């Protein structure tokens, strides 16, 4: 018993360490997949504009 | 009588339906899978605006049309398009009424269990049969050569298989398919051909060819000396008269087309054939029962008419399997129908009365009932 | 005993989910970001040709 | 041909050896392959300045707004011309899905266009689309289409055989002359 | 340093070659075994004719070449193609040259006396390596957990085994084979997804139901009311991108994958499964030596990865094994290097080194020598 129960502490300790680096590292990629599809869209429109120019 | 007579029997290709009473010797009905759509508006002279066409209308209709075909490989995959090729079965080819008949159907090798249960939600929902049963295919083609434990080839329109089955029971894990069959074998004797220096122009000249393929297509044994007798020349090409004079010659490619089922090579297709899948299968199967499938290779299905199929298949399997085995491919003439017959044969048996779903069943069990 | 015990399967099983989830997401994150630099940088090459070709 | 017809079809003539010969320089100075040729028929019924007209051999200035581009989208509807096949955009992808799977992110990533047909302006934009459109969303599409495309063929001949490395690929007569045509024919 | 750096461990698999220096913590290299012979003359750009083709270079231009796998259950097959990997290996992969380096490799549980012979045979005379030594599989990965007495359940690509060990000395007469692991669990995911109503049709479609089967596949611990949970439909399932951007879905034969290892039947199988024949071999062993085996089992092998294996395994001999026992099953997270661990642990230890067969030793005492 003193075994498991301390064995817990810690596993619970570092499910809660993980549960919030994913939660960080989740707004971060949500943050830089919106900054994405902003810079990839106003690209089909510049090379759109490109290729018109050009022709 | 009340169902001796009254019996159906609908057999659902990928390419054709086959149906009748069971009974028959043979399909009262055989016709294109397929569903036509009018790309148009308009009529034919004196008929009234149609929505849908249904087999053969739809295929000489198929220049306004858009042409569907419900089973790909085998499997339904538009079911409102086949309640449409059901229903232009009973009510206009078999020109019965369903709901007094109790229908036999058939399924595929694999058929995924929700798949025979929405069939018999249709048969008995929409069309309100009294009882049907659904039966495997290579499980009919077997039994109506007379055996139960053998593995049989079935090999048709859209799909190849090979369905060990023992007292009964299609062994599953041992099943095998191949989507390389007689319409993949029509698409690649058309390129050998305009190939040999033609042209398959019209919508005339297309159909046909399919026709060549069935009439005048062969299967070597030994198609390696078969081409370099080819070579030397001799009596053993073949002229065709075509819908007009335009006497088209076929000497060598009239064996070409069936060396695509022993090599899928042929075709850009990796997948092993016909022979070592004929084996693969069985050495997939318990060791006890491997003397029992190699001395029972049924042959059925429309591609595997070609000639010399059977002596090909004798020969391929026999210097793949142990020296202390007997070999015997049995592929009968009426083939082109196994399925058919032995569900007729089953159908109008004497002991099968109490296997078919009736509505009771039905109307208390769900569609469970019949899946087994 | 039982309890501690119990508890403690769910919470590692948890834990691993947490921490394979957070993998994933971190995974999704690095490639979207180099995803970017790349749609971004072949970005200021692109609109830098137009300005010339229009020009 | 087709040009020919939509163009005496919008009222005109093109009856001596003189006429029939520029329509297709026609085709190729103002021809064009719209994108979204849906509301570019739209946009010529408003009649905005899209129109065009081309000065004939003598004075004879012909007008040609809108068929201008009804010409190219005969290359992805084959039904402007009685043809049951399907077209050119299909048909890429067809190919695709008739190749082997582990293939197929390369090819999409590589459409190279060639030949005099595909130098109508705006094909590449809409061939973009077109099979961006019917290919699995995770993928990259890629058409690219060069300015000498209309000698692709040839250059990538030039280059070849002028190649430090392809004397060794060359058939001799000593090859031919002890091989039989079979040697070249690989 | 002369040879404190200078140990090579290169572990041999029916799926993956691991290799590196003892000393590392992980494979320096990790790679397919296979070697692969093309089908048609001709080059890459750049590049002259090639003969062969060994590792990834093989899988990746398998469209061309005919594959073939040296090993076959753990047991070295062909040897002509084995000294091509293991050529590959040292010259390409960690680019030593073998003459200076001690060898370490391993074999498999009642690996043929004539095979360890053969390899070292082959290490001897065609590589020249100074000294090898050839290591038993489940041994390194008990070694690797630290201890020495201990059951070992190894499972991979083409086998699993349960390695009954002693005080360092394998069990001969309890060791279990059951020839089913990660490669014919690929293939039925496979088809559990297909029949999901998928189609893996394209080799980049083949390759990544394999990845599939990594990352999201599960054993699940009360399979019976996981099953019933999955048609209450939670938020049990699980969507992955494919190569494009075609969003796949898993729900539920996520964890039906994994339930085939604790029943073969899932597949055709009529072997027993994982746990019971973990038990087995341990009722198969001295009596007193039971209770070490149980507290003992230690898991090793890609296909003991699959999360809740443990779990499941853990409760499943409690529940076979008499009450008075402790059951302890032991799965580290590396252990799909387990094995390979062991053997840098042990090759890079300070009392190794007589134990290593020297050349010394052969070319006087043949290559019975290090047969032991």
């Amino acid at each position: 018993l003193k075994d498991a129960q301390e064995k817990l502490e810690l596993a619970e300790k570092k499910a809660t360490d993980a549960e919030a680096d994913v939660a960080s590292l989740n707004r971060r990629i949500q943050l830089v997949e919106e900054e994405l599809d902003r810079a990839q869209e106003r690209l089909a429109t510049a090379l759109q504009k490109l290729e018109e120019a050009e022709k | 009588d009340e169902d001796e007579t009254t019996a159906l029997v609908c057999d659902n290709g990928s390419g054709l339906v086959k149906a009748g009473f069971a009974g028959d010797d043979a399909p009262r009905a055989v016709f294109p899978s397929i569903v036509g759509r009018p790309r148009h508006q308009g009529v034919m002279v004196g008929m009234g605006q149609k929505d849908s066409y249904v087999g053969d209308e739809a295929q000489s209709k198929r220049g306004i049309l858009t042409l569907k075909y419900p089973i790909e490989h085998g499997i339904i995959t538009n079911w409102d398009d086949m309640e449409k090729i059901w229903h232009h079965t009973f009510y206009n080819e078999l020109r019965v009424a369903p709901e007094e008949h109790p229908t036999l159907l058939t399924e595929a090798p694999l058929n995924p269990k929700a798949n025979r249960e929405k069939m018999t939600q249709i048969m008995f929902e929409t069309f309100n049969v009294p009882a049907m049963y659904v039966a495997i295919q290579a499980v009919l083609s077997l039994y109506a050569s007379g055996r139960t434990t053998g593995i049989v080839l079935d090999s048709g329109d859209g799909v190849t298989h090979n369905v060990p089955i023992y007292e009964g029971y299609a062994l599953p894990h041992a099943i095998m398919r191949l989507d390389l069959a007689g319409r993949d074998l029509t698409d690649y004797l058309m390129k050998i051909l305009t190939e040999r220096g033609y042209s398959f122009v019209t919508t005339a000249e297309r159909e046909i060819v399919r026709d060549i393929k069935e009439k005048l297509c062969y299967v070597a044994l030994d198609f390696e000396n078969e081409m370099a007798t080819a070579a030397s020349s001799s009596s053993l090409e073949k002229s065709y008269e075509l819908p007009d004079g335009q006497v088209i010659t076929i000497g060598n490619e009239r064996f070409r087309c069936p060396e695509t089922l022993f090599q899928p090579s042929f075709i850009g297709m990796e997948s092993a054939g016909i022979h070592e899948t004929t084996y693969n299968s069985i050495m997939k199967c318990d060791i006890d029962i491997r003397k029992d499938l190699y001395a029972n290779n049924v042959m059925s299905g429309g591609t595997t008419m070609y000639p010399g199929i059977a002596d090909r298949m004798q020969k391929e399997i026999t210097a793949l399997a142990p020296s202390t085995m007997k070999i015997k491919i049995i592929a009968p003439p009426e083939r082109k129908y196994s399925v058919w017959i032995g569900g007729s044969i089953l159908a109008s048996l004497s002991t099968f009365q109490q296997m078919w779903i009736t509505k009771q069943e039905y109307d208390e069990a769900g569609p469970s009932i019949v899946h087994r």
